[PDB]
Order: structure tokens, then C-alpha cells, then sequence
């Protein structure tokens, strides 16, 4: 995403590029409010992303590698998608000089497009099902787990 | 990540662990006492129609609906039989026509890997009936 | 004039910035030499020139 | 372990590596005589 507005670099975001775990939200607002609640390491009102070439995309952050260790996440808006929030992983730190630092990123296809996806009928290997009926009687699940 | 091996793994995860015998282990004890049988009204032949549990019907029906039946015969494939979609997977398929053999060779692999062919603009909506005609 | 000169990656030169081409999914075009045949192509990837 | 979960205040890259370490199996020593399996290795 060429340009960015209202940029914030975020710490304390637990999930990573593994996509084994993520935080699921109820509304576009709830999404933003959760992310809003973190301890803000860095802020900018406008940003020109300039990594655009080979692919590593990045940002130029004006604080040394020290104090920037806590960096975990980036959220930013764009002029063309209105007030849609873009969410991105902080993949890598790279050496610039010793007073301003390069903070590179990876757009989170889950968090970003989260409410923009529609899930259709699909074969599902595992999921969490309803366990108990109203009566207190167990729901019927007989699929052979194949477990001792 | 082809559609074919995707289905194969799906076949593997719901793989038939055992057949349902339907031979009562108490068959042996049923006769012998005529006074018991005719007293409780056991007489003549009974036709007992059995069908799989509702849970597994849903499961197998849903599967069959999306990816059709197992066929295992050589013929020209049903490409437009259903109203909505046709799943088609082939093995060493033969497709001819006036096309450079490079492209033609790619199309063959496409059907060899499995593909769903849509006939309605609502692509991915598997909730339809998808009947014939 | 298509210029994906290398055997294995062809492209077109589009005179509008990369940010606006995310929605791009497909390409259809005719050729003067094959009459009124329509050619259909996936938009595999976007690459930044300027 | 298998698909283990390890949290804490560590960059998710390193944390992801530690998870794999225990997912791959490891022996954790408590005495300086490392590799000496001849001991009793009882509880406590």
C-alpha cells in the first residue's frame, strides 16, 4: 500500500507470521479499539512507504535500534480506502545509521480483510462443536477419532 | 495443493474404519421354543429396512454434493449436467483440438488435477440443490 | 505492445501507480492477426517500475 | 511437545524458535555432569 496516514507502530501483539493463533473480533470498531489499547512505541501522521522494489516493504522510523525492540505491529490508514485500518506484522529490523531506524512490515491478511471475507461451505477437519443439549444430555458426536 | 489430493486427504480422514455387520449375535437363541415365539406373535417373515444414522448421512451427503461420486471408468466427462456446478477430476486424460501442444498439455493437467466448473454466476455458493438439466 | 520479453514472465506497461492496481484480477485482449478472438489472462503479480 | 504454546515478553521470531525446540524434543540437565545417564535421576 503505497502511502499511509495516522500510522502507529505497536508493541505487545502476541500472534505472529505462523498464523496458528490470532485474535478474533466482533466489529470493525472492536478490532480498532483492541489494537488501539496498546502501549504506543511510535506514531506518525503521514508516512511514505518506500521499500517498494524487490518486495521487502518498509517504513523509515526516526528512532535508534535501541528502544525499538518492543516493536511488534503496525497499523495505518490510507487515503484511498477511507478510514479502513490496515494491520501489518513487524517482520524485520535493518541497520540504517545509529539514530533513525528501518521498520519493515508484512500485511496481516487476516486482521486487515477480516470483516471483508465470506466463508462458504467447506470440508472441515476439526472444530469446536456444541457440547450439551438444553436437557443437559450430551450432543451426539460419533465420528471415529481413531484414538486409543 | 491441487483439488485432487485435497479430496484424497478428505477421503482419508473419513476413511471407512469398519463395515456394519448387521448380524445379531443373539440370532442363535431365537428359535427352539415354539410356545415362546407364537405367544409373543413371532410368525412368518419380517422385512426390516435399515439405513445409516442421520449424522453420517449429513456427512456423506455433503461430501458427495460438492465433489460427486467415485467413478473409476473411462468415458468422456460430465461437464454440463447440473444446474450449478460440475466437479471433474481425470487421470491421464486426453484432450485434442486445434491448439499448440504446449497449451493443450496444460489443459489436460488442469482436469487431471480436478476442477469445479460453474454454470451460475454465484460461484462458491454450494448451498444450492445443483440438480440435473 | 506486450513486453514480457523473458520467456517465462510477460507483462504490460500500465501508466497508473501500483496502489491503484490491487483490485486487478484479469486481462482480456484481442489481436489484429487472429481476428476477433478474445484472449483471457490472470493477473499473476504486480511489479513496481516507477 | 507437539504444537506447543510458549508465551512471554520476547520477539515473536525468537519465541517461535523456542517453541520448535521443545516441539523437536530436548533433554534439560540439572547437574553439571551432562551426558552421564548412569545416574538414578529420581524425583525432587
Amino acid at each position: 500500500p503505497l502511502s499511509g496516514t495516522n500510522v502507529r507502530i505497536l508493541a505487545d501483539v502476541p500472534f505472529s507470521n505462523d498464523y496458528k493463533n490470532t485474535r478474533w473480533f466482533t466489529s470493525s470498531s472492536n478490532q480498532y479499539n483492541w489494537f488501539n489499547s496498546k502501549s504506543r512505541v511510535y506514531e506518525m501522521s503521514k508516512v511514505t512507504f518506500m521499500g517498494f522494489r524487490e518486495n521487502k516493504p518498509y517504513v523509515s522510523v526516526s528512532l535508534p535500534i535501541d528502544k525499538l525492540y518492543s516493536a511488534s505491529y503496525i497499523m495505518f490508514q490510507n487515503a484511498d480506502y477511507g478510514n479502513k485500518w490496515f494491520y501489518a506484522f513487524v517482520t524485520e529490523l535493518e541497520f540504517k545509521n545509529s539514530a533513525v531506524t528501518y521498520v519493515h512490515f508484512e500485511i496481516d491478511v487476516l486482521q486487515t480483510w477480516m470483516f471483508d471475507i465470506k466463508f462458504q461451505e467447506s470440508f472441515i477437519v476439526r472444530e469446536h462443536v456444541k457440547l450439551w443439549n438444553d436437557d443437559g444430555t450430551p450432543t451426539i458426536n460419533t465420528i471415529d477419532e481413531g484414538l486409543s | 495443493s491441487t483439488a485432487g489430493n485435497a479430496v484424497l486427504q478428505m477421503q482419508a480422514m473419513q476413511a471407512k474404519q469398519a463395515d456394519i455387520a448387521n448380524i445379531p449375535p443373539q440370532l442363535t437363541k431365537m428359535g427352539g421354543n415354539t410356545a415362546f415365539d407364537y405367544g409373543n406373535g413371532y410368525r412368518g417373515v419380517y422385512v426390516i429396512k435399515k439405513q445409516l444414522k442421520a449424522e453420517y448421512r449429513r456427512s456423506l451427503s455433503s461430501f458427495f454434493h460438492k465433489y460427486g461420486y467415485k467413478i473409476n471408468r473411462v468415458k468422456k466427462p460430465n461437464l454440463r449436467t447440473r444446474k450449478a456446478f460440475n466437479y471433474v477430476q481425470t487421470k491421464d486424460c486426453f484432450i485434442s483440438g486445434d491448439i499448440n501442444n504446449n497449451d493443450l498439455q496444460e489443459i489436460r493437467t488442469i482436469f487431471d488435477n480436478g476442477i469445479t466448473l460453474w454454470h451460475t454466476d454465484n460461484i462458491g455458493n454450494y448451498s444450492v440443490e445443483n440438480e440435473l438439466r
